[PDB]
């Protein structure tokens, strides 16, 4: 506001409190990662080839 | 209100007394005039009040504090 000519603003403090959940469910999935796995077939060389 | 405020000044000149009337009246003329030159300072800041993050005081104001006077150009206090 004008606030007797000038131009002093609002105080706007900032308090994160919603990144707890997030960083919590980032550090579960970097704790244990995931890849790609192949599976073999019924056939007589499907083990070596998944290999 | 000047005119009713400097007769009620100068009526002790002559020996006369003011009548409950022109007490009011006069009363009256003052409140307006007193209307018309209101102030109401709007007190400003502390000085050492802390300014928020939200103001991103590192890119947009330079400053991180209420400064408490007028920022100028060159006079610079």
């Amino acid at each position: 506001t004008k606030l007797d000519e000038q131009f002093e603003k609002y105080p706007k403090f900032e308090i994160n409190k919603v990144a707890t959940e997030l960083n919590r469910i980032i550090a579960e999935y970097r704790n244990n990662r995931i890849t790609v796995k192949f599976r073999p077939g019924d056939r007589e060389a499907s083990e070596e080839l998944a290999n | 209100a000047v005119g009713y405020q400097l007769l009620l000044r100068m009526l002790s000149d002559y020996s006369l007394e003011p009548t409950p009337q022109v007490l009011s009246n006069a009363q009256r003329s003052y409140d307006a005039l007193m209307t018309d030159t209101l102030v109401v300072p709007s007190m400003r800041r502390r000085g050492d009040f802390p300014v928020g993050q939200g103001n991103k005081y590192d890119v947009f104001t330079s400053d991180r504090y209420y400064p408490g006077d007028l920022p100028l150009i060159d006079g610079d206090i």
